[PDB]
């Protein structure tokens, strides 16, 4: 009873899961806060795997002990750039690597 | 001063056993587990090891007195008997920094493990650990890239990476090889890979494989929107032939290649690691033949030494075992050498098999690769054991899916992401792993088919390599 | 034809155990000694070994059916239990010629011994022998020169050649090194040599050693009227650095260089052996680290496999052990692999550890080198065991002479020539050896001093590597 | 109170200032005349930073002591090429470098 | 200039590192022009000819910010590179706003200059005017209003 796998563009981590509810998004941002990672919102007109850089929304949220504060920035960013992909990333400054990364908004249509 | 040549055989323990010695921070320290032959005392056995692995031979030579032997000789500075083992001891031996060629793992091995293992006066010998002093660590390049730079290069964050070894090991043509590669990668795996004994053979010559695989990477990447890679095996008969292969991989813009560091050797591997650094190609290190050396706990070299030697010689990935899979891996000591291959500072901890505190002076970590006899049911354990900074590899666990490669790849990628989400949310992968998997199988039919297929398959045997 | 994909785990013995198989002359045959885990049947253990070392993995993959698996799979075609050992077996496995890259020892090892040694279902595993088919042997260069050509190049006929390792192992400056070399060579030794862990170090950088040693060779040769040589160690961190060193040896007109084939690796060694053939430099192969692998008879690889692998990769000399010296060497199996490294055709003979008849298709032999803890009293035994086509090496047995190096060298050269004359005349070296030595000591005071010094020194321990 | 900077294509000198009034354009042309630079009008269908050459409108205004004369040529050029970018450049023939350069017209829409 | 370089750091005069204005104008001429007459008031001891060897762009870098812009333009003119390290990355809103602030400040000063305004007298006014329509410029002017580097110069002529 085998299906042939559909071709579908993906967006790295969590993009094979059914889309994150806002509660699931907040659970991931809570994890960041607890892990001590700094949230950063980035947006891009495209999702090309080759490109290294998306555009930074404001600055990283360095002083953040509040998932809603992150969620507010995502809402605000999505308002200004609903035509764009928006992605939440966590940054570990001790190992200096981005530890978390998932798309929270794909562009309209 | 050096005064008085007296010809003839003395006891090694006269010159080389120095229980009052306190190791300098520039000393290379080795821990040996040994059993002396009957009537050979432990301290004379330890001193024989220190002697023949540094400066000494079997009689007195006058040439010693031309130099300053106190500053060059190895010093068996401590012996302790193994708790509960009869006639088994640890010798701890210090070696001066001066004894070693800078940046040469080949030379370090030739000294420490060159001859002493075949001493008639010794029944069995096993090197457990080496404390590489920071002054020596800094003469090596290390990983071409290492964990952080690799994730940045590939845009891969927030999870273990997923690979797949193409099967059968041997037999497929270059075209069918790339076929299997395209279907795996399009399904959601980050990497595919040559099996370690795919080099260049009558049924499939290497340049043909590189060419068809490059095409499969471009296609599957264009389709999925994620960076894809395939560890092309450049392991070869000669340096020249190895470079040739590495060069064509670069020409094709392949992000990652593969090398068998033990069967090819540390001299060739160090050449390749340097090349990779200069050419921005990632280096996956396969550990073929390691178990010939590291399996039995009475004789050989423990893998955690080989892992430290490779971090020095250079590799971006290294196979670390699965613990839970078809090949042997003790969990305690595996957590030990994964720390040794990843972290910058690892405290001594004998419960993890870590005999010496190791510092890496900011030398990049090596991604551990869990590969061998693992499938979807193992996923929560693999994530719990290794964490994000790992590559989990499913050969039969992808190509043996009922519906083929792409469904097989989706099953694993879904299983993985589910486990990572559950973990981030605070679920216990240990307790809730099968439930997290069954939940995900509710909405992923290809995952469900894999869970069904491999429900009964466990590998549970007595581990020979007990701490 | 290949019909029907059925996903899931089967028994290895279903596909890979083939007790009806008769090996083709082009098959590579391996003999493994193994102990299965409790509840793992011998034939399933043998088939697991054949599977994971050829084409198979742990579940069924559909990709098998794209190819012709019958013609690629390893075939465990015979199992026998070890006589008198409980739960120990020999598996004999045939591998198709197609599985191997031409002229690559690296690839052969990666396949045969890559992963199977760490199988959880297997307690211990040891590779005893490999029958290299002639069709494969012919894809290798082999020794750069080999026994006949070497003797012709050096004008050395009618006796074992005599060498000496300079001591201390480490610590001497380049000038004192050459000093010790000149005094040894002027005394009647054919060769001196770097110790295996002399590469390039703070106290003595390699180019300095090469330069001062070259001078010592010219002087001692001009004095004695015999060709002299010194195995300069070109073992290095990288291929590039190894070639650089080999190149300066050629520039100086040095007839012979030295390489550690296991700690440097087979890929670097094969590079060097090719170079040596093209540049007419003789290649002495040191076997450092071999005992980490080959000592214990339950797990590892027997040296006679490593010796065959090196004859293929390329070397003109190879250390073979002494039997009688400070390091372990079983006489029966030593005579076995000395034949394997010297002769063109060696019949199977299990009393010598020779599991398979080996043909070498006119590939040159490798001079065995007896080195380690031997002195003048050992000379009749060394000559009887090894015969003319050997190199006998006395490190401490030269530099530990009461009067120094040149008297030490004369003592050994006189002891040797006396034994060879006595042998040619029909004296029994076994019965009359000490008498032949005492007779020669009557007219050779430096020989007498050596006989005096080492009269009491024997190495007599239980050999771990029992057949 | 930080804003995220908008992405907006620019056109080199003066293009970060609010668009030049015709009085401001003339003030710049006066500067040229005074400095002794020769005005040149160039137009191009595109504004690619990589390309070296735009198309010359007639010839450089070598004998020019009159800002309006330049402004007349710009008007005339904009009539013929309103679909194009039009740029005023000054040329120092002593140092042989273009000393002034600003866009005076972007294409329609 | 002889060995070869297209840019060379020349100092700021006004910034965190020492630079005497008189002698700085001297060696900027020496690194830019084809013929420089001897002038001991500028520290130029000998007339130097360069036989048509190309000039080197002077680079003003070190402890400068938007408030320095009119002075930097007046001192160095067009043929210069003005560099703001902390004066870009230390902007309240980050790098891109920091870059816009400097680029707007610069272009404003250049326009004012071309129109005949005195950068010396009117510099702060030109900057305040531009800050009226450039919020990121306004934020930078606010931030660095008080920051001057005014010490006794050791390298007196
Ligand atoms: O055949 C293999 C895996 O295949 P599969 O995924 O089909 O089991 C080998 O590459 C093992 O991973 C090697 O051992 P280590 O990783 O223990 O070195
Ligand atoms: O130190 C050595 C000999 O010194 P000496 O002559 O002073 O004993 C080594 O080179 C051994 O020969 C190596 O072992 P194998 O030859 O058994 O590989
Ligand atoms: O750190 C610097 C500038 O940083 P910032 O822009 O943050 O002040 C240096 O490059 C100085 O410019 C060098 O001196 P000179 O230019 O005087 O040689």
């Amino acid at each position: 009873s085998m299906k042939t796998l559909p071709k579908e563009r993906r967006f790295e981590t969590f993009s094979y899961l059914p889309p994150l509810s806002d509660r699931q998004i907040a659970a991931q941002i809570e994890y960041m806060i607890e892990q001590g990672f700094h949230p950063l919102i980035e947006f891009n007109e495209h999702s090309n795997p080759e490109e290294f850089y998306w555009t930074m929304w404001k600055l990283p949220l360095f002083d953040c002990k509040s998932p809603q504060q992150v969620l507010d920035e995502v809402r605000e960013c999505r308002s200004e750039y609903g035509d764009c992909y928006i992605r939440v990333a966590g940054f570990d400054n001790i190992k200096e690597c981005q530890t978390v990364s998932f798309i929270v908004h794909r562009p309209g249509r | 001063s050096a005064a008085g040549y007296k010809a003839g055989v003395k006891d090694y323990k006269l010159t080389y056993y120095t229980p009052d010695y306190t190791p300098k921070d520039t000393d290379l320290l080795a821990a040996f587990r040994f059993s002396p032959q009957p009537g050979v005392p432990a301290d004379e056995a330890g001193a024989a090891i220190a002697a023949e692995s540094s400066t000494g031979t079997w009689t007195t030579v006058w040439t010693d007195l031309l130099t300053d032997m106190d500053r060059y000789k190895g010093k068996c500075y401590h012996i302790e008997p193994v708790q509960g083992e009869e006639n088994s001891y640890f010798a701890f031996i210090a070696y001066p920094l001066d004894l070693f060629e800078e940046g040469s793992v080949t030379n370090i091995l030739t000294s420490i493990v060159g001859n002493v293992f075949g001493f008639k006066a010794i029944r069995s010998l096993r090197l457990e650990d080496i404390r590489f002093p920071v002054a020596l660590v800094k003469t090596f390049q290390g990983p071409p890239h290492g964990i952080q730079v690799e994730r940045d290069l590939l845009n891969k964050y927030g999870r273990p990476m997923l690979g797949c070894t193409i099967k059968p090991k041997l037999g497929l043509s270059a075209k069918n090889y790339g076929r299997a590669v395209y279907e795996c990668l399009r399904g959601g795996l980050d990497f595919t890979k040559d099996d370690e004994n795919i080099n260049s053979q009558p049924f499939q010559r290497w340049r043909d494989r590189f060419l068809f695989v490059a095409d499969a990477i471009h296609k599957s990447q264009a389709e999925t929107g994620e960076i894809k890679g395939h560890y092309l095996n450049v392991t070869a008969p000669t340096c020249e032939e190895m470079m040739k292969r590495a060069e064509f991989a670069k020409e094709l813009g392949m992000p990652i290649i593969m090398h068998d560091f033990l069967t090819a050797g540390f001299t060739a591997n160090t050449t390749l690691a340097k090349w990779c650094r200069d050419n921005g190609v990632l280096l996956h290190i396969h550990r073929a033949m390691h178990a010939v050396i590291d399996r039995q706990r009475n004789h050989g070299i423990h893998f955690r030494v080989l892992a430290k030697c490779l971090r020095l010689s250079g590799g971006d990935h290294l196979h670390s075992g699965t613990v839970v899979g078809k090949l042997e891996g003790d969990k305690a000591s595996t957590l030990g050498f994964v720390d040794l291959m990843r972290e910058d500072h690892i405290e001594a901890d004998r419960s993890r098999g870590v005999f010496f505190t190791q510092d890496w002076a900011s030398m990049p970590g090596v991604l551990p690769v869990a590969s061998g006899g693992i499938h979807v049911w193992h996923m929560p354990a693999l994530v719990e054991i290794f964490g994000d900074d790992s590559v989990l590899q499913f050969g039969g666990g992808t190509l043996g899916h009922p519906w083929g490669n792409a469904p097989g790849a989706t099953a694993n990628r879904v299983a993985l992401e589910a486990c990572v989400q559950a973990r981030n949310e605070g679920r216990d992968l240990y307790r809730e792993g099968g439930d997290i998997l069954r939940e995900a199988g509710k909405w992923s039919p290809e995952l469900a088919a894999a869970l069904d297929l491999w429900k009964e398959i466990k590998f549970e045997f007595e581990t020979m390599d007990k701490l």
